């Protein structure tokens, strides 16, 4: 029943991003919720007549009892403000009704990027050893295997804190004999600066 | 139209 | 002139006669628009005024949702009052809950109400200011902090003085016709003799709305209480209500009594005698 | 502690022999809630009787209205028949035309 | 203390029973069960005030029922599951009703209605050893952990340096592929990986070893494969710290 816009948003870190929700009748409650990698909602401000302009940590949050809307505010967005948002609804014993949701992502700024591909050693018990493209600007993406055999994830972000260095990685692997680096991930937009080994 | 908050144990 | 809504609420325990039973009744001043039974095949909030029919499903919905969740928490208090009170599962234990609000003939907020009963006497009620509650026991103490710790009354405050008096303005707008009408009372007058030297002298108000109403019986200007005998406003089933009100009289002093009226609805107060 | 019921028997309209009425019994001012009210016509229990809503009074007593439609004639004679805890015994309180 | 759920998660086969369990916050008269389908906005399913329900209109009364017989604890049940209700089942609570209250909900149970038990398999779970190449050029070191050949995504991925466990340089994909991508009932893939400092792997007395949780069948489930049955199992890949 709530209008939970947008359903997506993508921004780099230290951009301001504003949801919101709507309503066709007039507002009692509104909750909002965040909810991370299949765990549970956790309950971030509830906001009603009594007031209105609410906040949690760093996000603001307002009620427009006129408007029949609600926006969550996030300014200055940390990397830890991923992923999902959600609007819920008053009704008059608080039994909510969750709109759409929206899926937040914070994409890190990298001060020192170097595109480089390596080949990583196996452990023990392995066929054929992985690959892993680290290192790149959160602008460049990573494209998936056109080729069935070859299996690629997606781009994923660390924090290692005791140096606050940030980096984007990409992990890659196949079975197959006919299978090495630099041509693993030439699919996707690969800058300029990019390593490739031989 | 009734209330339905707060309908809490007495 | 001015209007009310209130909300009545009943809980009644029957020991090994099964789960208790929820009565629950609204009105608009005198006129009973709403009702809930607990016992009811539908288990739904039914209309009971013409004007109410009018209402969408989303409407009776939520008024069952309110109810079925009174009906529930009262379930429970009936077994945690006879816990504070220290009382036997073997008894018959009532739950009483008035609510409402009140408006004046301009439409504009006037007072907010909460109060609470246990076995027809008073438990917890919510203070004019709607921020505090008055309990009237070491019992209803417990229910005071525990509700202290809940924000209810900050809660309360927010309906009675909110969606109460919306919902209110918005039937009196919907019930026009019979909620905003002034039926003023035709009165008469009766003569019984009950004895030789003594008589009794009847004057009634009939079909009135609303029930507020005043019957006074004077002897030569003073006012009567001695011999005076008044029943109680009682409906008449079709949405008016009667009175009466006797004084007996030596016979022949029948002139020097007079019977005042007094009603909303009645332009100029009504002055009867035999 | 506990009230004892306050009964009132009597017609919607002014009784007229031969014509169509309705016969009320309010019952008002009892606690507990749980009452048992018949009407009567010549001693014997009305089947056709409907009842209001149970509600309350500001000083939480209890109040019911309990009618039937009837024909008042000079021959027949009408009662109401209220049982409480409060009562030993059913007490009956018969309609007069003038009360 | 939290809103309790069990169990976290639940395989059952299309036309089985299943039964989720939930314990509010101590005291709170309220209780409530959402369903999550995927990613999507959890959709009520009913409404508890104490030992009753206020509203169960949103439950399809065909194969869901749940009760609160005491008030407290409440059980939802799925009798017969179909396929459409592989999902999250959140449970959640607040003291009463409610305008003043936000809901605190608990962990959920997801759940995986399968079309054949057969299909469920265990995770495989290999850890690679950092490149010399990268010791040299960047100042840093990172070891990359795969979990493959696994049916359904019920896998918990988690790093462990001398027998604690490790989040910072830790960064595990947020969805993992599909071995197979044509077919719905292939098998997923999941990488993770960890970064240290090229001088904490050239230290021999550090251990890094890889913890995969995976949640699979019951001792009470009847298996007939020539493989061992895929219980609920922790499938661990390690290697030692090296100065070659």
């Amino acid at each position: 029943q709530p209008v939970q816009s947008p359903q997506a948003v993508i921004l780099r870190e230290g951009e301001d991003a504003i949801i919101n929700c709507s309503s066709s009748k007039a507002l009692y409650s509104v909750h909002w919720y965040r909810q991370k990698h299949g765990e549970a909602p956790i309950f971030l401000m509830i906001l009603l007549k009594g007031g209105e302009q609410k906040g949690h940590d760093k996000i603001s949050a307002s009620f427009n009892e006129k408007k029949q809307q609600s926006s969550l505010y996030l300014t200055a967005s940390q990397l830890s403000y991923s992923g999902t948002y959600f609007c819920g609804l008053g009704d008059a014993g608080n039994m909510l009704t969750f709109g759409g949701g929206t899926r937040l992502m914070v994409k890190p700024h990298i001060q020192n990027p170097d595109p480089a591909v390596y080949q990583l050693r196996d452990s023990k018990s392995s066929d054929k050893s992985v690959c892993l493209f680290t290192d790149f600007d959160s602008q460049t993406n990573v494209s998936q295997s056109k080729d069935s055999d070859v299996y690629i994830t997606d781009k994923c972000v660390l924090d290692m804190r005791s140096m606050d260095f940030k980096s984007n990685s990409a992990v890659a692997w196949s079975n197959k004999s006919d299978f090495a680096c630099a041509n693993a991930f030439n699919n996707s937009i690969i800058p300029e600066d990019t390593f490739f080994p031989s | 139209g009734t209330s339905g908050s707060p309908i809490v144990n007495r | 002139g001015s209007h009310s809504m209130r909300y009545f609420y009943t809980s009644v325990s029957r020991p090994g006669r099964g789960e208790p039973r929820f009565i629950a009744v609204g009105y608009v001043d005198d006129t009973q628009f709403v009702r809930f039974d607990s016992d009811a095949a539908s288990q739904r909030m039914e209309p009971r005024a013409p004007w109410i029919e009018q209402e969408g499903p989303e409407y009776w919905d939520q008024e069952t949702r309110n109810v079925k969740a009174q009906s529930q928490t009262d379930r429970v208090d009936l077994g945690t009052l006879r816990g504070y009170y220290n009382q036997s599962e073997d008894g018959s234990h009532t739950i009483q809950i008035m609510y409402g609000c009140d408006v004046g003939p301009d439409g504009r907020f006037l007072r907010g109400y909460r109060q609470d009963a246990y076995d027809g006497k008073d438990y917890i009620a919510l203070n004019e200011d709607l921020r505090s509650w008055t309990a009237a026991d070491m019992a209803a103490q417990i229910t005071k902090r525990k509700w202290e710790a809940a924000h209810a009354a900050e809660q309360q405050r927010a309906y009675l003085e909110g969606r109460c008096v919306e919902w209110l303005r918005r039937y009196l707008e919907n019930g026009k016709e019979t909620l905003q009408r002034t039926d003023p009372p035709k009165t008469h007058m009766t003569h019984h003799p009950i004895s030789d030297h003594e008589a009794t002298l009847r004057c009634w108000a009939l079909g009135f709305y609303p029930a507020e109403i005043t019957l006074t019986w004077q002897r030569d200007g003073e006012d009567q209480t001695q011999d005076t005998e008044l029943v109680e406003t009682r409906p008449a089933g079709d949405g008016t209500f009667q009175k009466w009100a006797a004084v007996v009289v030596p016979s022949g002093e029948e002139q020097r009594y007079t019977c005042h009226v007094q009603h909303e609805g009645l332009p100029k107060p009504l002055t009867l005698r035999w | 502690i506990q009230r004892t019921p306050k009964i009132q028997v009597y017609s919607r309209h002014p009784a007229e022999n031969g014509k169509s009425n309705f016969l009320n019994c309010y019952v008002s001012g009892f606690h507990p809630s749980d009452i048992e009210v018949d009407l009567l016509k010549n001693g014997e229990r009305i089947e056709k009787v409907e009842h209001s809503d149970l509600s309350f009074s500001k000083d939480w007593s209890f109040y019911l209205l309990y009618y039937t439609e009837f024909t008042p004639t000079e021959k027949d004679e009408y009662a109401c028949r209220v049982n409480h805890v409060t009562l030993s015994q059913p007490k009956i309180v018969k309609w007069d035309r003038d009360m | 203390a939290g809103v309790a759920q069990s169990p976290r998660y639940k395989i059952i086969e299309k036309r089985q029973s299943v039964a989720f369990w939930c314990n509010p916050i101590s005291g709170h008269a309220t209780l409530y069960w959402y369903q999550q389908i995927l990613g999507q906005g959890p959709k009520l399913l009913i409404q508890f005030q104490n030992n009753g329900v206020v509203d169960d209109s949103q439950l399809p009364k065909d194969r869901f029922s749940a009760e609160r017989l005491k008030g407290v604890d409440s059980t939802l049940k799925i009798q017969p599951a179909k396929l459409e209700d592989s999902a999250v089942y959140l449970c959640a609570s607040s003291l009463g009703q409610g305008l003043l209250y936000g809901y605190t909900f608990g962990s959920g149970t997801r759940l995986t209605v399968l079309e054949d038990l057969n299909k469920v398999f265990p995770p495989e779970v290999a850890v690679f050893e950092p490149s010399e190449a990268e010791i040299s050029h960047t100042q840093k070191a990172t070891l990359v952990c795969l979990a493959t050949g696994f049916y359904p995504d019920h896998v918990e991925l988690s790093w462990w340096v001398n027998g604690k466990e490790v989040h910072s340089g830790v960064c595990t994909d947020p969805q993992p592929l599909k071995e197979q991508p044509a077919l719905n009932d292939s098998r997923y893939a999941l990488s993770s990986r960890l970064r240290v400092s090229a001088t904490f792997w050239q230290n021999p007395r550090n251990h890094f070893r890889c913890q995969v949780q995976f949640y699979g069948l019951s001792e009470n489930d009847e298996w007939t494969q020539d493989r061992a049955k895929p219980v609920t199992q922790i499938v661990s890949a390690e290697a030692w710290g090296r100065a070659d």
